[PDB]
C-alpha cells in the first residue's frame, strides 16, 4: 500500500487536515492506510473512518442518481436513441463506487470486525457493514441482489442485538443504527411498515431515556431523534 | 430518506 | 491515452454528463481526451473545457488554501511543533495542482492556441494560458516565481491586444479576460492601482456599448459587469 | 476578489 511508509500518526493527522480541505479522497486513503496498521481504532479514528468514505461514496451514489435517471429517460417512448454512452458512464461510475463499497467491506473483514469486542466500536463497524451493502444493494440489479441484501439485513440485524443489549437507547451510534436499518427496509428491503415500526420504537424508547443525560449528550442524541422524526413525516 | 450522519 | 479509443463526439457527450454528476475530474478527463483527438474545439466544446479544469483545480486551489492557513499558524511564536505533516500534504496538494495546471498549459502549448485563428477561440485560449499560471503564481515561491508571473502577463497581455481590436467591449470573453487580468494586477502582480484602474475602464466602455445589444446579450454581458463592480466595491 | 465563471 502507497501508505505502508507513513507513521500510523502522521496518517490521522493528515486525514484531519484532509477533512478541514474537503479533500475526502485523501481522507480515505490516509485512513485506509491507518486501518491497515493492524492496531484496532479509537472512537474518535473510527468517526475519521466513517466520514471519509461516507463523504467519498456520497458524491459517487449522487453522481449514480443523475445518470441512471438519465438512463432511464433515454429509455422511454419516444426517447431518440443517443448510442451506448449513457450506459458506459453510468456503469463506469457504479464499477467504481461497488470499488469503494468492496474497499470498506475489506477493511471490516480484514480485521477490524473480528478484533472490536467491545459494544461500542462491534456495532460501530457491524453497521458500516450494513451500511456499505446497502449503498452495493442501491446499484444491483443481477443475480446477487437478493444476497446483498440479506448480508446488509444481516449485519445491521447483528448490530441491533448487541446495541439493544449493551447501550441505552440514547446511545447516538443504536440511534444512528436504528435509523439506517429502517431507511434499509423502506429503501431497499421494500418493507416500509417495518421501517416506520422500527423508527417510531426507537424515537419513543430515546424520548424515555434523555433524562438521564447530559446536556451535551441531549443535543447528540435528539439530533439524531429529529432524523427519526423526519423520515416519520416523510413516510405517514 | 435520511441517513445518519458521520 | 486512455481516452484514445473513444470517439470524439462520445467523448463531448460524456463530458456533458459528467458535468450533470458534477464529477468534473471525470468531464476534465473526457474532454482532454477530445482535445487530443486534434481537431479545433467548437465555442460549447471550449466551454466544456473551461467547466471541467476551472471545478478541478477550483477544489485544489480552495484547499491548497486551507493548508496553507494552518502551516503558517504552525509557524508562529508560541505555535507547539507538529512535524512534518502539515508541510508534507499542502505540498502533495500544491503539486497535483501544479499538475494540473501544466497539464492544461500543455494542451494550450500542443495545439490549441497555434491552430485558433479567430479572434473569440485566440482570446479564450490565451485567457486560459494566463489564468492558469496565475493559479501557478498563486503558489510559487521559488526562482521561478518571476517567470511564472511574467508568463501569466504576456499571455493576458496578447489577449487583450486581440480582444480589443478584434471584439465590441461587451463581448463575455473580453469582459472576463478583463476582469481576471485585473485580478491578477491586485494578487499576483501587486498592482492594486492598474487592477483598478482596468476595471474601470472595461466596465464603462461595456455600459457604452449596450444599447447595441439583445436582450440576451445584454443580460450575459451585464452578468460579468457586475463581478467587475463586485471587485471594485471589495478594492475601493 | 471574484474571478470570471465558467
Ligand atoms: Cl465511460
Ligand atoms: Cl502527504
Ligand atoms: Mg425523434
Ligand atoms: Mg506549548
Ligand atoms: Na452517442
Ligand atoms: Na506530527
Amino acid at each position: 500500500g502507497a501508505m505502508g511508509s507513513m507513521e500510523r500518526a502522521s496518517l490521522i493527522q493528515k486525514a484531519k487536515l484532509a477533512e478541514q480541505a474537503e479533500r475526502y479522497e485523501d481522507m480515505a486513503a490516509f485512513m485506509k492506510g491507518a486501518v491497515e496498521k493492524g492496531e484496532e481504532l479509537s472512537c474518535e479514528e473510527r468517526n475519521l473512518l466513517s466520514v471519509a468514505y461516507k463523504n467519498v461514496v456520497g458524491g459517487q451514489r449522487a453522481a449514480w442518481r443523475v445518470l441512471s435517471s438519465i438512463e432511464q429517460k433515454s429509455n422511454e417512448e419516444g426517447s431518440e436513441e443517443k448510442g451506448p454512452e449513457v450506459r458506459e458512464y453510468r456503469e463506469k461510475v457504479e464499477t467504481e463506487l461497488q470499488g469503494v463499497c468492496d474497499t470498506v467491506l475489506g477493511l471490516l473483514d480484514s480485521h477490524l470486525i473480528k478484533e472490536a469486542g467491545d459494544a461500542e466500536s462491534r456495532v460501530f463497524y457491524l453497521k458500516m457493514k450494513g451500511d456499505y451493502y446497502r449503498y452495493l444493494a442501491e446499484v444491483a440489479t443481477g443475480d446477487d441482489k437478493k444476497r446483498i441484501i440479506d448480508s446488509a439485513r444481516s449485519a445491521y440485524q447483528e448490530a441491533m442485538d448487541i446495541s439493544k443489549k449493551e447501550m441505552p437507547p440514547t446511545n447516538p451510534i443504536r440511534l444512528g443504527l436504528a435509523l439506517n436499518f429502517s431507511v434499509f427496509h423502506y429503501e431497499i428491503a421494500n418493507s416500509p411498515e417495518e421501517a416506520i415500526s422500527l423508527a417510531k420504537t426507537t424515537f419513543d424508547e430515546a424520548m424515555a431515556d434523555l433524562h438521564t443525560l447530559s446536556e451535551d449528550s441531549y443535543k447528540d442524541s435528539t439530533l439524531i431523534m429529529q432524523l427519526l422524526r423526519d423520515n416519520l413525516t416523510l413516510w405517514t | 430518506a435520511h441517513s445518519s450522519p458521520a
